[PDB]
């Protein structure tokens, strides 16, 4: 629950990342960086310092599912908890999500009560 | 099977 904790907000959509930011820093947290798509923010994550990822689902050059993937796979990402933002709710993605080790899962458009709920139970499922 | 989940639901079948 550090308010130093720095995020990762992934979506491909720039306003998007904006709310999310917002709705951060409205809980607190404002170390926030951003990245365009999984691509980008891998190449970001590489530089280690990251301890909560926000990804978005649906993006261009690698998706929120494959990022999970990637990150759950890769020895020194493999712990980094991460939370699932998409539009749709798919029953498939949830189970597939949750398959791949995604931390949580928000459907939006969300209020930073329902964020600051599902970080609270992330933190607490795991130490934070 | 595209179907809609609510976020009740969703908190469901994934914990
Ligand atoms: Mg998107």
């Amino acid at each position: 629950a550090d308010k130093e904790l720095k995020f990762l907000v992934v979506d491909d959509f720039s306003t998007m990342r904006r709310i999310v930011r917002n709705l951060l820093k409205e809980l607190g947290f404002n170390n926030v960086e951003e990245a365009e798509d999984g691509v980008d923010a891998l190449n970001k994550l590489q530089a280690g310092g990251y301890g909560f990822v926000i990804s978005d689902w649906n993006m261009p050059n690698m998706d929120g599912l494959e990022l999970l993937k990637t990150i759950r796979a890769d020895g020194a990402m493999s712990a980094l908890p991460v939370l699932m933002v998409t539009a749709e709710a798919k029953k498939e993605n949830i189970i597939a999500a949750a398959q791949a080790g995604a931390s949580g899962y928000v459907v939006k458009p969300f209020t930073a009560a329902t964020l600051e709920e599902k970080l609270n139970k992330i933190f607490e499922k795991l130490g934070m | 099977g595209d179907s809609i989940l609510s976020q009740a639901e969703i908190d469901a079948l994934l914990n």
